RNA sequence: CUAAGAAAUUCACGGCGGGCUUGAUGUCCGCGUCUACCUGGUUCACUGCCGUGUAGGCAG
């Protein structure tokens, strides 16, 4: 569960530097709030305008449906709610929704 | 003998997709050239108010949530202001032929039903259920917040045999009640009629028009769809309403869910008010299940009980059982 | 300052704008109350606020003098907010006071407008409207520029007057219609 | 083994031409001891007229590449080399075999000196990337610029200043600089935790590490292992295997003032870890540490686990 | 027993989009066949509304339905939280009515809170109110809504007849349509100010207009008991209850004159809060929302 | 179009806590509908054999 | 003071010629998406603005 954050992470920041100008593309169906999740750059493309929108408006929509994609990873059965090894697994799913909450709040901050 | 581990019913009683329009109260009669009700847009704007996780973070976020709020745009219909009428027209088909299934596996399993279902219906017609189905129709159940708080509310019902009107029904929906369902002439007359067409004895195509008023530009309310995200939040990442040709509707399946809140028959009381007829018999806003399967009560049960080895139930709990066969489903395994 | 009067004021909530809307439509109904019915020396007076802060204040203190801006809170338009906030009658303010130049002051407030105008209709060419709006040709002075919340421009601009600087000993005088201080150092309350 | 006043981030570093070698049975990212050295030669040539003490290195390895290829059927792989010049005569040379890769990593510096104090942390950091740009770390060179050379500023940090949500804070602002970034530490510990679970047949640690960077496909009563992390197989010191000598004594030694032993390499393991996984960043740190009366000579780092 | 994990509740006092038409003063008694006001293009590119140049008098029309049956939520897991919630509001209203929230929903009509920035700058403000059952005028109300302060509740009779007929509206025992109509001096081709959509003006079938819910907004500005300060003025009734241009959360969750605590006390475990306070929540189910987990 | 839980529970798993929670998060689905225009009452079916 | 320190893989080349992928088919039955919302700085101490020139009548 840590290594899916930890690679994420990796992946966010693999991307976030070749690109120059992480700008708006046509079909980021994810990148609706992806455009600042994904590799933010404070350029003069991505102005006053960017770096208040997504200075001010923070990742947690990236990281909320990161949350959702992580439960959504594995299905959802009488497994996952029905037991305490579900319950192990939803409070590992919501310890890590936290750390990478964290993380993403110091990311604009 | 088994289950069929493929059962599957078709809908009877199908309605269309409502339509809703727009005009003044005393134009009635004309109320055929009426302007439809538009599905426009707007921009709100909001604070938070939701029950926040009580100190989850310190006071500080809070005034500085405040400083930076989230707008959106939503879908909204309302009147025109000239207008205090609401207009809200659909068809129903009641089609008949109701203990049939459509796909079945087992065939002493199918002979088995269709001798269950003759029996119930030589027995005892459908007149229980399409008095009720006439109480559903004659109240206006499928306006559903549009009735809520509205000062006249009058249903018009006729019946098309042909590009023709044979006979015509007008009624008080809020003089005919929401909890109890009397005796009247001309529901009666609608029941027997619902009654023919669910026997497999006649046709039946009703107009269901019904006119409620609200107040000169008021807001109605139509169905609601769900957004996919490929236009950004500027641009309806809030609030989709359901609409036709530029006109704004209510489902089929709102509709016919108010038809079939016939259920005053399950174990909590009547005096909460009939229910809709569901497997498990639920509702939504309230969250549960009436009519647990640990209780003997629910349609499988009922069912299996009654078909696989002859325990037959009271006479109302056959009522729900008939009535879920008139609903339609995929039964089975 | 050299305003003779310090116009009395108080603050208090608004509905159709927020603070800063608040303070430019008292302001405006200043001006247009007081200042609409005779009376030229009605300068600038909001020297409370922070000069480098570049705000135009919230102090209530009108700066102009007893009839040339009294008739403010008695406007025959400017009703709706006369008891939302503690009002007054004319008054004096003291001689040490900031001329706030939140009024018609004549100054480098636009490069754009002003200077681009006297590049255009001045006598000169384009050349003169290009050196005219320049980044150190449009700003305001050391004064509280109230924001110009009525039909001043063709865009809601500010009530800008380029006037001498932040200071306490200022030399007012003789203003216009539209009550400007932006030039003339002028008390307050 | 001192615990660390500060740290510095040699922010990153092409390597030219490094060692791919690494001991005679691994072939992939170059030796940490290699990283040991490197930084007890900026204390030697630097780190002494700053009045400072650098002993750990944090190892980083954003992007990795080796001058292999596999020949065309075979499964294994071999090294590309280089034309050496020509004999006396002019005929050809003896190829001797030499892997050679690109490295492109980060060093953390740990810093222990009373210097901390009499100097500014630009002038630190600036004179130890200056004198670090014209060295070399594996026996390849340290890069200069090139396209996207635009974190060239080093950084000096000292994890002590401040209070516990402070040192965590610039932490984890530490962490956005080390961002493909995977650091290499050593794991002793888990060696012997899985030599003490399968030494029922053979005790022998060299089996071990041998069945660890593997896939282990068991067959039906296919359930292959599942992999605790990326374990790889590193040196992990020296060990001696004579006794040893007097600076005069071992002909054609490197000098005649110190003493020379012949040794043996003591091969190891560890496994890369993402810079997020770690707690802090002191505890990351590799370590030099001899007992020099035996012939245990190694590296590791000390206190991680 | 706990809370409900989805309560929701459905609004009462719903308006409706007003809608502003010009024309002059002195036609106001055959106001019904004025012109309308028409967004237009100036020049950047905005977009202003302004009434004609021989019009100087606004005229601003909506109609609110006064519903009833205020406390009965329209989404509800736990039946046992409802029963005790209905026995609760039930408890508050045979107490005492909905005369003094009737009362503040009335004088909030009867001043203009609906003309937001068309109020400030106007030397004559008239709100006439028509109650309306067919289509006709049962009773009728026209006021002065500049004598009608905007921040002192004073005393009247006229509103008491009107927070009546509002109070029989909001308890469940008749129908009550209101029809508000607001004419307001502003002076001959003056700006008006309509609400803004996602810059653009908030528009009709070419008409201008006001959002629904900001007249919604300035209808329920009864909170005159805060924790805070009661000498500035009434804001809105919100849970955490907030002003967004001042930016403070008034009646923060450290204290303990929240909205959901109060009600938490008060329904659970039986902590009845002072009566100002239980105005205060029956405010904010009158106002609905979705509540709950 | 929103539905509910009425397929045949395997009676294994049908607990009343089970079922009231498997309500509560209900079954959100978009379909493909066709319809007759509201003034049609007539199909037309055409192809060629 | 680093399995330390050193290093030229080179030249040249024709991938071509041919080819039938076919025959057959039931995607079906059923459904409640609700609940609530101020885009209010002067979208400029300024665009048209006596002097573009801290001076001014300035749709203030």
């Amino acid at each position: 569960v840590a290594q899916i954050c930890d690679e994420a992470l990796q992946y966010a920041a693999r991307l976030r530097e070749l690109e120059p100008g992480w700008s708006a593309t046509p079909g980021c169906q994810l990148h609706d709030a992806e455009q600042l999740w994904l590799d933010p750059l404070r350029a003069q493309t991505d102005e006053t305008f960017l770096q208040r929108r997504l200075r001010g408006d923070w990742p947690a929509e990236v990281g909320n449906r990161f949350a959702n994609w992580l439960n959504r990873a594995v299905s959802s059965d009488s497994q996952i709610l029905g037991s305490p090894e579900a319950a192990q697994w939803s409070q590992e799913l919501s310890k890590e929704l936290t750390m990478f909450k964290e993380i993403l709040e110091d990311e604009r901050d | 003998l088994s289950t069929a581990s493929v059962l599957a019913f078709e809908r009877k009683l199908d309605p269309s997709d409502a339509l809703m329009s727009a005009g003044a109260w005393a134009q009635r009669d004309a109320s055929q050239e009426w302007p439809a009700v538009t599905v426009r847009e707007k921009s709100v704007r909001g604070t938070i108010s939701n029950r926040l996780k009580t100190k989850d973070r310190d006071p500080a976020k809070l005034d500085a949530s405040i400083q930076s709020p989230n707008l959106q745009t939503v879908d909204v219909a309302n009147l025109p202001s000239d207008a205090d009428t609401l207009k809200v027209r659909f068809t129903l088909r009641v089609l008949g032929g109701a203990g049939t299934p459509s796909a079945c596996n087992d065939a002493a399993y199918r002979d088995k039903l269709l001798q269950t279902v003759a029996t119930y219906v030589n027995d005892q017609g459908f007149a229980e259920l399409a008095r009720r189905y006439a109480h559903n129709l004659a109240n206006a159940r499928f306006l559903w917040r549009n009735r809520v708080g509205a000062e006249a509310v009058e249903v018009r019902i006729n019946h098309i045999r042909q590009g023709e009107v044979a006979r015509a029904w007008r009624f008080d929906a809020l003089a005919i009640g929401l909890r109890d369902f009397k005796a009247d002439a001309e529901l009666d007359a609608l029941a027997e009629l619902i009654a023919s067409g669910l026997s497999g004895s006649g046709h039946v195509l009703l107009e269901v028009v019904a006119f409620a008023r609200i107040g000169d530009g008021q807001e109605v309310f139509p169905s609601q769809e769900l957004i996919l995200d490929k236009g950004d939040k500027k641009g309806q990442k809030s609030k989709t309403l359901y609409s036709v040709r530029d006109a704004a509707a209510i489902h089929s399946q709102k509709i016919g869910n108010a038809l079939r809140t016939i259920d005053t028959w399950y174990p909590d009381e009547d005096g909460l008010g009939p229910i809709a007829v569901e497997p498990y018999g639920s509702v939504t806003s309230q969250g549960k299940a009436y009519r647990q399967p640990k209780q003997k009560l629910d349609f499988y049960t009922l069912l299996d009980n009654w078909v696989l080895r002859d325990e037959a139930p009271a006479v109302e709990q056959q009522h729900y059982v008939i009535a879920n066969l008139i609903r339609g489903g995929v039964f089975g395994e | 300052m050299a305003m003779d009067h310090y116009l009395d004021i108080r603050l208090r909530p608004d509905p159709e704008f927020p603070p800063a809307q608040l303070m430019s439509v008292l302001f405006g109904k200043l001006h247009q109350a007081l200042v609409a019915q005779g009376g030229d020396r009605i300068g600038v007076s909001f020297p409370d606020l922070d000069e480098s802060r570049s705000r135009l204040g919230e102090r209530l203190r009108i700066h102009a003098s007893a009839d040339d801006l009294r008739a403010l809170l008695a406007r025959p338009w400017l009703e709706g907010l006369r008891d939302h906030l503690q009002f007054g009658e004319p008054a004096v303010v003291p001689h040490p006071t900031p001329y706030r130049q939140v009024s018609r002051v004549q100054a480098k407030s636009n490069p754009e407008r002003l200077r681009r105008r006297l590049m255009r209709r001045h006598d000169l060419s384009e050349e003169e409207a290009r050196k005219r709006i320049p980044d150190t040709v449009a700003r305001a002075l050391d004064l509280p520029f109230v924001t110009l919340r009525s039909q001043s421009t063709g865009q809601h601009f500010r009530l800008f007057i380029r006037h001498g600087p932040l200071q306490v000993t200022a030399e007012e005088g003789g203003f216009t219609c539209y009550g400007l201080s932006k030039g003339g150092f002028v008390p307050w309350f | 083994v001192t615990d660390p006043e500060a740290l510095l981030l040699l922010p990153r570093l092409s390597i030219q031409n490094a060692n791919a070698i690494s001991s005679p049975l691994t072939w992939g990212f170059p030796s940490p001891g290699a990283f040991t050295g490197f930084v007890h030669a900026l204390q030697r040539r630097v780190g002494i007229s700053l009045d400072i003490e650098l002993d750990g290195v944090g190892i980083v390895c954003h992007r990795f590449e080796a001058q292999i290829s596999q020949p065309a059927g075979k499964r294994t792989k071999v090294f590309n080399l280089t034309r050496n010049p020509l004999n006396r005569d002019g005929s050809t040379a003896a190829i001797v075999e030499e892997g050679r890769a690109h490295l492109e990593v980060s060093l953390l510096l740990g810093v222990h000196g009373d210097g901390l104090d009499d100097h500014p942390a630009q002038e630190i950091a600036r004179q130890v990337q200056e004198q670090a740009g014209a060295m070399r770390l594996a026996g390849g060179s340290i890069l200069p610029w090139c396209n996207e050379r635009f974190p060239a500023p080093n950084a000096e940090l000292l994890m002590l200043g401040g209070s516990d949500e402070q040192r965590r804070k610039n932490q984890r602002r530490l962490t956005r600089r080390l961002l493909p970034g995977f650091a290499l530490v050593s794991r002793e510990a888990l060696l012997q935790q899985h030599l003490e679970t399968l030494r029922t047949t053979l005790p022998e640690a060299t089996t071990l590490d041998a069945l660890l960077d593997l896939c282990r496909i068991n067959f039906e009563p296919w359930q292959v292992r599942d992999k605790p992390g990326w374990l790889v197989p590193i040196p992990a010191g020296y060990n001696a295997l004579s006794p040893l000598y007097l600076p005069g004594e071992v002909r054609n030694a490197r000098d005649r003032e110190t003493p020379l032993r012949f040794v043996e390499n003591l091969f190891g393991l560890g496994e890369w870890l993402s810079p997020h996984r770690v707690a802090a960043l002191s505890d990351l740190l590799w370590y030099h540490h001899a007992e020099p009366d035996k012939g245990l000579y190694r590296w590791s780092t000390p206190r991680f686990v």
